[PDB]
Formats: structure tokens, sequence, C-alpha cells
């Protein structure tokens, strides 16, 4: 009946899942560029910039 | 390399340049190393007729 007794294993699983989630999330940032998607960058403007 | 061009279009002689001669007559590599020297020849390459 009582839950929340296996705190450590649940903590480990949650930490792993959260790390993976934020890693794949970080793919949608501009980082100071003008677009977060590379194909549009290639097909929108001139190669030197 | 040597040639004769209009005075206005000398801007097109540079790496990563777009234009008429830069795309249809003479193209420079993006990582070009060297020098370019241009000088007017109106008194010799131009005729009254």
């Amino acid at each position: 009946s009582t839950a929340s007794a296996l705190g450590k294993l649940q903590n480990v699983v949650n930490q792993n899942a959260q790390a993976l989630n934020t890693l794949v999330k970080q793919l949608s940032s501009n980082f100071g560029a003008i677009s977060s998607v590379l194909n549009d960058i290639l097909s929108r403007l001139d190669p030197p910039e | 390399d040597s040639f004769v061009i209009r005075g206005d279009e000398v801007r097109q002689i540079a790496p990563g340049q777009t234009g008429k001669i830069a795309d249809y007559n003479y193209k420079l590599p993006d990582d070009f190393t060297g020098c370019v020297i241009a000088w007017n020849s109106n008194n010799l390459d131009s005729k009254v007729g």
C-alpha cells in the first residue's frame, strides 16, 4: 500500500530521463544566430555569412 | 592574371562576391590569397570613335 519508499531508484530514473530530455531540448535555440533550423539558414542567405 | 574591365565593376573582384563578371566571367576562390592591382587606362584603352 505505502508508496514513496523506493525513493532512490525513482530518483535515479527521473534524473536520467530529465538529463536526456533537456539535452534533446537544447536543439531549438538560436545561440545568437537568426534561425534555429539549419536547412532554412542554408536556403535563405549567401554562403559567406 | 590580367584583363581589362569597367571602372565601376572593380568592386566585384573579391572573394565571396556576386555580380555579372563575378559569376559569368571570372570567379575568385573563397580562401583566395594574394593581391589585386587595378589602374585606369582611359588614355590608352579608349578610342574617340
